[PDB]
């Protein structure tokens, strides 16, 4: 249970809502888009499918709430670009989603206190249409084309992330300006403190401490817990009394080449003439039309047909090959 | 205070699956298929040209 | 209450969710878009406004749930393209909705067991343009032009459809593994069976049958319908013990020719010159600009003005007529 040493945490966000930056528990880390099918591998600050007591529960969510981790609902979790996204997998920091055309990715959830937090990152989403037809619903039976997707195998293989120790979690809420002195409120936790002022200016306290004649800005505290592990996040600071000491853990949902069933453009209204071919193209989505001569000079010509179009193509003695979208090339021969 | 920012470039995990191969073509070997109507019966012959 | 005899049914769907095809009780049949106003006439697999006991109840829905029809909620029913649609009428298999610009139509609902089923079909939705200006919001007062829309009269007149009984339906819940034999539980229905094993391996049974020394995977059967009526849908099979026996019912929302309104554009900054006219066009929405000579050669020219534009037009001795949107064509003449 690799989740024994593993744990959750918090990070910073560039957009928590209405263009304002804050420290969000749903902070975005890495948005992977290696899959050719359109599936996005989103890395978040919180953990999904695990409870605060370290137990598997698919309906529950684990997020960081002011120094302590708290439980939330799986139904409250949402992903969106320009319109809502369909979630196709959740485990720990990772979310799998199929999103429409967008310029900014948004990931959010709802807590126990009925308060919604969401992180927005600028990301140009535009999956490369598979095939030559822009369909919405996937067919059960169709043309087999090579593509890529993230598999649902949980097995510890292939891909891996770097995890380091979370020495002492910084917390400014532990210090308070008591008139002209600084009070350190422990709240049944082991706190490591350091101050610029005289007298006691270092140590590891288990009890409430007070620093005489000092300011909150000239002090620093943080909870200790060098017993849990943390992932190498750029949104979390590096451990002070540590160089490049780090660990590594295998990650689920790897990228693998698969097969996708696409469609084919509808045949156009074809009428023959004296050494020429007339085509009435009716495309439902942007369809590519290409043609070449079957002789010495091929003279390749390509054009993206989008609207109702009539094309007149000259057919030489050698022959003319016309390719209309994902359909097999149509061969034409004149004579006489 | 100071901040050390270190970085390096590696092959992605996808390189085993998603990759393009750069080949150097030298000479080619031809191999085929001919139909022959020998003694009122069609026979298939496949040989190197 | 024509909804006494009517009811619902089941069919197949290309997109049940996440691009997966299944047998959906909310299966899409025909999506009519003949109305010029933008109203869509959607034909579905289930029946709205009728209960399982054949009684009129606007808050209730009737859908097919594994061989038997079950009741659901009207509030749970939803229609969407890219954003949710406003439902403006529900009766039986028919739904009336006004939808924004979309490429795929989605129709769904929520059952008694709190499970949501939705069917997605690729449909290019985009209300046509009327007039010579591409505006978004409709004006209260403007130019009167002839158009067509679907009226809200429920009255049984004009248009009509066809209805009948269900056909052959598949069901795996009809077979059961009785130790080392297969039992076919009829439940007062006509079932058509076929098995790989010896002895009796074909037929149309009305009684409970048992196939000795066989596996459930090696068999298969179906069933038939009757009593309650149904609409002649191509997504539902035809009744076995029936030829072309069918009924017909009048349908609401008929098509009728109405009148569309198109506000007028604001006057442009006009400055006169030596045999020429200068116009500073400031359009709020796509406005059509057309001009012609009032002589022997009219030389008609048309262009859709969208941005800030300056146009210089030559005025001949005969005169120049300029039409700017829905405003009354303008007339200009060269001063002596």
């Amino acid at each position: 249970n690799v989740y024994k040493a593993t744990r959750p945490y918090l990070a910073h966000c560039p957009d928590c809502g209405e263009g304002h930056s804050c420290h969000s528990p749903v902070a975005l880390e890495r948005i992977r888009n290696e899959a050719t099918d359109g599936t996005l591998k989103i890395q978040v600050s919180l953990q999904i499918g695990i409870k605060t007591d370290d137990s598997h529960d698919w309906t529950k969510l684990r997020y960081m709430d002011n120094h302590m981790p708290a439980d939330a609902e799986r139904a409250g979790l949402f992903v969106r670009t320009s319109a809502p996204c369909t979630i196709t997998g959740t485990m720990g920091h990772f979310i799998l989603a199929r999103c429409p055309k967008g310029e900014t990715l948004t990931v959010g959830f709802t807590d126990s206190r009925k308060i919604s937090h969401s992180c927005t990152h600028p990301f140009h989403h535009d999956p490369p249409v598979i095939g030559r037809e822009k369909f919405h619903s996937r067919p059960q039976h169709g043309k087999e084309l090579p593509c890529s997707t993230y598999v649902q195998s949980t097995a510890a293989t292939t891909e891996e992330i770097e995890v380091h120790m979370p020495p002492d979690t910084p917390d400014r809420t532990l210090m308070s300006q008591q008139s002209g002195n600084v009070k350190i409120t422990v709240n049944g936790q082991t706190v490591r403190y350091k101050c610029n002022c005289g007298g006691s200016n270092e140590g590891l306290t288990t009890t409430d401490k007070v620093i005489n004649n000092c300011k909150v800005d000239q002090c620093h505290a943080a909870v200790t817990n060098h017993k849990k592990w943390q992932y190498n996040s750029p949104l979390v600071p590096r451990n002070a009394e540590l160089g490049d000491r780090k660990g590594k853990i295998h990650i689920p949902f790897p990228l693998a080449n698969v097969t996708c069933r696409v469609p084919k453009a509808r045949n156009p209204t074809v009428t023959y003439g004296k050494n020429q071919v007339i085509m009435l193209l009716y495309p439902d989505h942007p369809t590519l039309l290409s043609y070449r001569n079957m002789g010495e000079e091929p003279n390749y010509q390509e054009e993206w047909v989008m609207h109702k179009k009539e094309v007149v193509l000259t057919v030489p003695t050698e022959g003319l090959e016309v390719t209309w979208g994902n359909n097999e090339p149509y061969k034409y021969w004149p004579q006489l | 205070n100071t901040q050390l920012s270190e970085a390096h470039v590696e092959k992605s995990e996808s390189c085993k699956t998603e990759f393009a191969s750069a080949y150097r073509a030298h000479t080619a070997s031809a191999s085929a298929k001919l139909r022959v109507l020998y003694q009122g019966n069609n026979i298939t012959v496949t040989a190197y040209a």
